[PDB]
C-alpha cells in the first residue's frame, strides 16, 4: 500500500517528511517497529525497536539528522524530521511499518521522495584573450547541476552552445562547480554576459562581460 | 541514482604475478567523469588512494564505461580491501572526498574487493 | 547447504551472525515448509515462535531444518527467506539451493 510521496527542499534547511496513518487512533509501540531507510542504498535513517533506545544501527550520515516524535507514534504519525538537508539525501525514501503481533506483516509503507536544490553563485567573467578571444565563467555550490548560457547583451540574443566548453566540478559538500570557457571571434562593441541556471529552482543568474 | 559494481569480491593470488580489479559504472549513468582507485590496510581500516601509473596501472573503456586496475609484482603486503570510484560525467577535485559522498546521484564507491597474498 | 540421512534431509539456511530478531521461511513448491521466527525481548529475553516446527535447531550463524518426509520424487529448488528485523535496515534474501 505504497504512498508515492513528493517533497522537494533545499539543503541546510529542515524538511519533514509524513508516513501517516488514516486511523487518529493509537498504536503500541512495544509492538511495531518502525524503520526509515532509503529505497535502493537501504541506508538507515532511523528507526523504532520495541525495547531499546540507542539507536546504533542509524547510519553515519544520519547519525542524528532523522527524528521521529515518540508521542507522535502513539498517535499513528510516523513522520521523520530530516535536518540540514544536503545534496545526498536527495533519495527514495521508505518508511515500513511492521506489526510483531501479525506476525511481522507490513500495517503502513510509504515511499517519500526528496528533491533537494541549492542556488550557485553569481557568475564571475573575465576576457583574457588569444589569437578571436576567450571568455571565463565561473559559478559555484549550487544543486543539480546547472545549466550555462551565454548572451549577446547588445541584443539579449542567445549565442551558439558550441562556442563554449564546460566542466562541472563536485564539490566536496555534494554541490557543484562549473567553469564554462566561451571562444567568440574579434568584434567591437560586442557586450555579452554568461548565464546559470537552475532548473529545479526556476531561476537564472547573470553577469555582464 | 547511480552507483558502481566491483569484481572480485574477493581473490587469492600468486606472489609476483599480476592481480585485475575491474569496476563498471551502471546504467542509466551516461559517462564516465573521473576515476579513483583506493586501497586500505589491514589494521588501521582507514582508505588511503592509489596512485596511479608505474606498479598501478589503469585501463579505461568510455565506450564499456568501465575501468580496471592491475597491480605488478605483488609483494606479500599488498593485500588488504580495494575500493573504486566512479563519477556520472562529472569530475572531482580531489579523490580524498569521494568515497565521503554516498547516494549521491553523480558519484559511488565501488563494493570493495578482498586480496591476500601468499 | 544441506544434507541427507535419517530417512530424512536436514536443510541448513545461514544468515549473518549480526542479526538478532528475524525470521526464517523454509519454501518448496511455493509453500511453507517449515518456519521459525526470533525476536528480543524486554528484561533481556528471547522469544521463539515456529508456525511449523522442523525439529528447528537455532545454531547463533544459521538455522538448521530436518524433514523426515524425504519427497525425493520431484525434486525441486529450496528457498530460503530471510527477513530482517534487528538490526536494520530492514531486508528480505532468498538463498536457493537444488536436490
Ligand atoms: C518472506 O517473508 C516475508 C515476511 O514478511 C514476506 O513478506 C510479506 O508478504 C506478505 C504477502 O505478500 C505481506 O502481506 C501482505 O500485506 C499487504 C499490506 O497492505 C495492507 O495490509 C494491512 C492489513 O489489512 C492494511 O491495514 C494496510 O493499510 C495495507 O494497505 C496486504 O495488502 C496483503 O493482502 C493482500 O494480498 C494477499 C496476498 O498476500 C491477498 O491474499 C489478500 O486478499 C490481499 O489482497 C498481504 O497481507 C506482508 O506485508 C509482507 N511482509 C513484509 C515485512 O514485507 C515475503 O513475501 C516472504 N517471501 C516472499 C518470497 O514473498
Ligand atoms: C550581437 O549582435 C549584434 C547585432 O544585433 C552585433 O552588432 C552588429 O554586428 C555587425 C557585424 O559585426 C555590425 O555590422 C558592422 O557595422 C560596422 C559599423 O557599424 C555601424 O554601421 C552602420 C552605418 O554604416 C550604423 O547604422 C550601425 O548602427 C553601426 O553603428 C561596419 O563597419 C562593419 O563593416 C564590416 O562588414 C561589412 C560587411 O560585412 C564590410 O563591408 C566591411 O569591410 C567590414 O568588414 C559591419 O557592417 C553591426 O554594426 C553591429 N551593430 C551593433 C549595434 O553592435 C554584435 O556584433 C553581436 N555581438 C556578439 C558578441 O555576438
Ligand atoms: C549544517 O551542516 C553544515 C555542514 O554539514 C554546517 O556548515 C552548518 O553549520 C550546519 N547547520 C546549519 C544551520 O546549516
Ligand atoms: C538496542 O539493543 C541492541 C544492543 O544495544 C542493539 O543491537 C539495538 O539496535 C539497540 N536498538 C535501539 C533502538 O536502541
Ligand atoms: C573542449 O571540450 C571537448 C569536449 O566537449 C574536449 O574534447 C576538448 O579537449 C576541450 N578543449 C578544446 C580546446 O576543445
Ligand atoms: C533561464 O534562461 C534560459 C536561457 O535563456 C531560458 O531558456 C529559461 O527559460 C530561463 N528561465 C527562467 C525562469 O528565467
Ligand atoms: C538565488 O538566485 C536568485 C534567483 O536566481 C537570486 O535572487 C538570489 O541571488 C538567490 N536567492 C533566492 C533563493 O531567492
Ligand atoms: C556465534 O557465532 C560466531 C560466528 O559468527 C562464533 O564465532 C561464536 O562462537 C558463536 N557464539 C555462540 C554460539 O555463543
Amino acid at each position: 500500500d505504497t504512498q508515492e510521496k513528493e517533497v522537494r527542499a533545499m539543503v541546510g534547511s529542515d524538511v519533514e517528511l509524513s508516513c501517516a496513518c488514516p486511523e487518529g487512533s493509537r498504536f503500541d509501540l512495544n509492538d511495531v517497529y518502525v524503520y526509515w531507510q532509503t529505497s535502493e542504498s537501504k541506508t538507515v535513517v532511523t528507526y523504532h525497536i520495541p525495547q531499546n533506545s540507542s539507536l546504533e544501527n542509524v547510519d553515519s550520515r544520519y547519525r542524528n539528522r532523522a527524528l521521529m516524535s515518540p508521542a507522535g507514534m502513539l498517535r499513528g504519525d510516523f513522520s521523520l524530521r530530516l535536518f540540514n538537508v544536503t545534496p545526498q539525501d536527495e533519495q527514495k525514501f521508505h518508511c515500513l511499518v511492521l506489526s510483531q503481533s501479525l506476525g511481522f506483516q507490513e500495517v503502513l509503507s510509504v515511499e517519500v521522495t526528496l528533491h533537494v536544490a541549492a542556488n550557485f553563485s553569481v557568475p564571475v567573467v573575465s576576457a583574457p584573450h588569444s589569437p578571436e578571444l576567450t571568455f571565463t565563467c565561473t559559478s559555484i555550490n549550487g544543486y543539480p547541476r546547472p545549466n550555462v548560457y551565454w548572451i549577446n547583451k547588445t541584443d539579449n540574443s542567445l549565442l551558439d552552445q558550441a562556442l563554449q566548453n564546460d566542466t562541472v566540478f563536485l564539490n566536496m559538500r555534494g554541490l557543484y562547480d562549473v567553469v564554462s570557457v566561451l571562444r567568440i571571434a574579434r568584434t567591437p562593441s560586442v557586450n555579452i554576459g554568461c548565464c546559470i541556471e537552475n532548473v529545479l529552482l526556476q531561476q537564472n543568474l547573470t553577469v555582464g562581460s | 541514482g547511480a552507483r558502481v559494481d566491483q569484481t572480485p569480491r574477493s581473490v587469492t593470488k600468486e606472489t609476483g604475478e599480476s592481480l585485475t580489479i575491474n569496476c563498471v559504472l551502471r546504467d542509466p549513468s551516461y559517462a564516465l567523469g573521473s576515476t579513483c582507485w583506493y586501497r586500505k590496510k589491514s589494521g588501521s581500516t582507514n582508505e588511503e588512494s592509489i596512485s596511479k601509473g608505474g606498479r598501478y596501472v589503469e585501463t579505461v573503456n568510455s565506450g564499456s564505461k568501465s575501468f580496471s586496475l592491475r597491480i605488478n609484482d605483488l609483494t606479500v603486503e599488498d593485500g588488504g580491501t580495494y575500493r573504486c570510484g566512479a563519477t556520472d560525467t562529472v569530475r572531482i577535485y580531489s579523490c580524498d572526498y569521494l568515497c565521503a559522498l554516498n547516494g549521491h546521484r553523480d558519484a559511488a564507491c565501488g563494493g570493495g574487493t578482498v586480496v591476500t597474498v601468499n | 547447504m544441506f544434507i541427507f540421512h535419517n530417512g530424512g534431509v536436514q536443510i541448513l539456511c545461514k544468515y549473518p551472525d549480526i542479526v538478532q530478531q528475524f525470521k526464517m521461511q523454509l519454501l518448496k513448491g511455493g509453500q511453507i515448509l517449515c518456519d521459525l521466527t526470533k525476536t528480543k525481548g524486554s528484561g533481556n529475553t528471547v522469544s521463539i515462535k515456529s508456525l511449523k516446527f522442523c525439529h528447528s535447531q537455532l545454531s547463533n550463524n544459521s538455522v538448521s531444518f530436518f524433514l523426515y518426509n524425504l519427497d525425493h520424487s520431484h525434486a525441486n529448488y529450496y528457498f530460503c527467506n530471510l527477513s530482517i528485523f534487528d538490526p536494520p535496515p530492514f531486508k528480505v534474501t532468498l538463498t536457493g539451493g537444488y536436490l
